[PDB]
């Protein structure tokens, strides 16, 4: 009996639970301390305690663990691991084990893990002799990510203009420029549910940093996949810990050989919840930034990569534009021409009711050659040729009315190629 | 057949790094007779440095995955004999062993965890006792001239090549070399 | 708030008000604050519904911050660092209750007031609350009341609160009232609804014409 | 055997798009008469038109996947009696068609085509020809209860409420209005 299902149960499970087990009065206290509580008598009573989650270090040799459905939140739901147990076993931050709890001693609140019986997925014995990071090593995207469904409707719409705007690969490093209200929570949607759907085998993950808590509580019940999302009720600090755990156990997890995709909103408030935690340097640029508060952003925004012996590490990232605050637009000049490809969209073309407002002149990518085939490739060249000429929101509404008609994106290559 | 193939696979990427070696040493030699007589153009020189860098980044990774393929060989060998043996006398540890083992059997984990622990132990100062006369050992019957050739302790040309690495940009920097030198020997 | 607004906020209204005047310290108000939030929290925990009133949050914050504890760290104008977690918090409460009843919190802001400590709390707040609507005093100088800014005012998912044929009557609306300038809009909408009596006799006097 | 797959589809989707109707129906009688009433609350007119609007939405896909089931249980029948029928009179329709096939047997996929739009269009004008003298058939022998039954065209508030065409951003948002609904109506 683990913690997961449990804390996967609702409320209404636990307190059933509770009373048939003794606990009366369980609708006061928060869930953790709660399931806290009923994992005490669970071990009063000897039920056999199964443990599942990621381990992180602190600032001390001594290491703590969280769960994947509690935001990644530490709490009284944290598990012990002595720094023994990191050694004898390579471990570090970002690894997820599934082992079973100990009852914890008089004294000490905590379930110590006893030992690891999986780490990251594997075995322990062959993470202790396991490839490192040194080995890991950034590639140019060549493998096609597919988001094209085929069902009419106006999610595949967009992203059949998405595919058509710029391709998307394995291990790219992809970033998103929009206005507010321009469409980007439905556009986050439709391209996660979609490499959800064409690539199962794929992991999702989806960051959500300071968002309205109906919007993380909305792509929770959503996304397939697990979505990471922390709230503006938590502060800067958890923010920003949650951001380097997240990003470093889906470095540990391409490091398995394994494709990682992670959609990041927003990274221009991760920079200024780093310039919020970062010390200042003494050196302070235009709108109240530091020089060293954007360096571990661009560490993040780098680490975007692919693995030429195997996996691939796809950080698409949503950035905002002209919110009335001088240094967004800094750390977007400053973060400018540091990705793989990027995604334009605009006012004016939301304001029309014309949905997606992506930028089809604007938006570009680099290296699509390699990334292609000659056929598709001609066969998008045709396209900006065709399209760059007239307008920008003409073009919209002359591809979404001539595209809703045609079922597939290749039979429209054919329907215009004649045209 | 798992332990043959795996030691046939051992082989072959053995044979590939020797040839690998021999390309090298071919690279130095003729290196070291350009600079020693009239090299007057130094973008061959250049080009040689080029092949030379990615030459030892080449040999340093296929001796490293010799190292981890034998390593992969003799721990598969070593699972096997280990399970054979299990099945041929395995009552009599279960007799000689019989706490530890009804702790991991029927308790709990924490109990099973004690047992691991004290069997461990146990079976540790066993060994570091029972070596103290060692006497000379053969290896196993169907596996002895196979482990014999390979070798417990492999070349040491394999692990000062191995312990050579480099920075995972760096790393991308070979592999961008290593393609333009197959283009090289393309053309 | 001063003792005149008070007595006539509390003379004309219809459920229960809370009121502090600002004749006691910012302990009153930041404990009053904070109480208030949490029964109206407990109340709704009973799958009531809670709507609350509140202005405004510039005064709020600004009790939030003189009565924390220093922090060690001092933000841009003069604010602590952790100052600004307390009026967050507050406001972030706002939710609709999945199994029942709701809370709603109405609450003002105030800009351009001759200081600093308004615009450094207010540019975090740009972005936390779901629905905005905009002041401005240009309009106000010459008798358009309200002097609120449509153009730079709205409501984020509009088309589930609402049915789907008044989504583009609004949309109509809009896109006819873009082009002149806001003020124009203005009185172009009051004498507009000035005749009419229901919102379907204004939908109709503009979708007929 | 697929046909009573497809009759008792065809079945269970026009009774789901009739209970659709009535549940509508009900709808749309109760709230005018809390519109005839003097009822204040003003919330419970905007949810009741709200309820409208998604009892449409539903009534309008039931209608939708009704009139897609009716047209793959004609496909299907229509395909089963014609297959059954010219493997009657197989021989006959190849004598009385013998150059296409001719032609089709041993040529290339554009001649096959092309042999295939001259068979269509000249037993097009066959069956002008034939039907002038506009004699009455009666269905099949064991398909005729289907048909029957089924009903030679889709009732006619199937098309009366299917004519409004809901874009797919609609019928998603509508799709998500219906599912909050049937949360309310577990509780
Ligand atoms: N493909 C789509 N399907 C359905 N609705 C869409 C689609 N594209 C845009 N919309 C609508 O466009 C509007 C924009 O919604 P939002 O996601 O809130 O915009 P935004 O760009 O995310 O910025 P915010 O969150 O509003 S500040 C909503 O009313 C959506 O219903
Ligand atoms: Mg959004």
């Amino acid at each position: 009996m683990n913690l997961t299902e449990l804390k996967n149960t609702p409320v209404s499970e636990l307190i059933t639970l509770g009373e048939n087990m003794g606990l009366e009065n369980l609708a006061r206290m928060r869930k953790q301390d709660i399931i806290f509580a009923i994992l005490k008598q669970h071990a009063k009573s000897g039920e056999d305690i199964f443990g599942d989650g990621v381990l992180e270090i602190l600032q001390d040799g001594f290491g703590f663990l969280r769960s994947a459905d509690s935001s990644y939140l530490a709490g009284p739901d944290d598990i012990y691991v002595s720094p023994s147990q990191i050694r004898r076993f390579n471990l570090r931050t970002g690894d997820t084990i599934s082992g079973k709890i100990r009852p914890p001693k008089e004294g000490e609140r905590y379930f110590a893990l006893l030992k690891v019986n999986e780490v990251n997925f594997d075995k322990p014995e062959n993470a202790r002799n396991k490839i490192l990071f040194e080995n890991l090593t950034p590639l140019h995207a060549n493998s096609r990510l597919r988001m094209e469904r085929g069902n009419g409707s106006t999610e595949d719409l967009t992203a059949r203009v998405l595919d058509l705007a710029s391709p998307i690969g394995r291990g790219q490093r992809g970033l998103i420029v929009a206005p507010p209200k321009a469409g980007k929570t439905m556009l986050l949607q439709n391209i996660a549910q979609s490499i959800a759907y064409n690539h199962p085998d794929c992991v999702l993950m989806v960051l959500l940093i300071d968002e309205r808590p109906e919007e993380v509580t909305e792509m929770q019940r959503l996304v397939k996949g697990e979505v990471v999302a922390s709230t503006f009720d938590e502060p800067a600090s958890r923010h920003v810990q949650v951001a380097e755990m997240v990003i470093e156990k889906a470095k540990r997890l391409v490091e398995h050989k394994k494709d990682v995709i992670i959609l990041l909103d927003s990274i221009t408030r991760l920079a200024r919840a780093y310039n919020t935690v970062v010390p200042a340097s003494g050196k302070v640029l235009t709108g109240g930034v530091d020089a060293n508060a954007l360096h571990r952003p661009k560490r993040f925004f780098g680490a975007a990569r692919n693995v030429e012996e195997g996996g691939s590490l796809t950080i698409i990232a949503t950035a905002l534009i002209d919110t009335g605050s001088k240094m967004d637009e800094v750390i977007y000049e400053e973060f400018k021409g540091t990705g793989n490809m990027e995604l334009h969209l605009s006012r004016k073309i939301a304001e029309k009711r014309v949905f997606p407002a992506i930028d089809y002149n604007r938006s570009g990518t680099r290296k699509e050659e390699l990334l292609t085939t000659q056929e598709e490739l001609q066969k998008m060249w045709i396209l900006r040729k065709i399209i760059h000429p007239m307008g920008e929101i003409d073009a919209m509404e002359f591809l979404i009315n001539k595209l809703a008609m045609t079922k597939t994106n290749d039979d429209f290559f054919e329907m215009m190629k004649r045209s | 057949t798992a332990l043959q193939q795996a030691f046939d696979t051992c082989q072959n990427n053995k044979a590939a790094w020797l040839q690998r070696k021999n390309e090298l040493a071919a690279a130095e030699q003729e290196y070291l007779r350009l600079l020693s007589g009239e090299g007057r153009n130094v973008s061959r020189l250049d080009e040689l440095r080029n092949i030379i860098e990615v030459r030892k980044w080449q040999v340093n990774q296929a001796a490293g995955r010799y190292i981890r393929s034998h390593e992969a060989v003799q721990h598969i060998s070593i699972r096997d004999r280990l399970n054979d043996f299990m099945q041929q006398h395995g009552t009599a540890l279960a007799a000689a062993l019989a706490p530890e083992l009804m702790g991991y059997s029927e308790l709990t984990a924490i109990a099973r965890n004690c047992a691991i622990q004290r069997a461990t132990d146990a079976l540790r100062e066993a060994l570091l006792s029972w070596l103290a006369k060692g006497e000379k050992i053969n290896y196993s019957a169907q596996d002895s001239d196979i482990l014999t050739t390979i070798g417990f302790r492999p070349d040491v040309a394999s692990v000062d090549d191995s312990r050579e690495k480099f920075t995972p940009a760096q790393n991308m920097i070979f592999s961008r070399k290593s393609a333009q030198l197959a283009s090289r020997q393309s053309v």
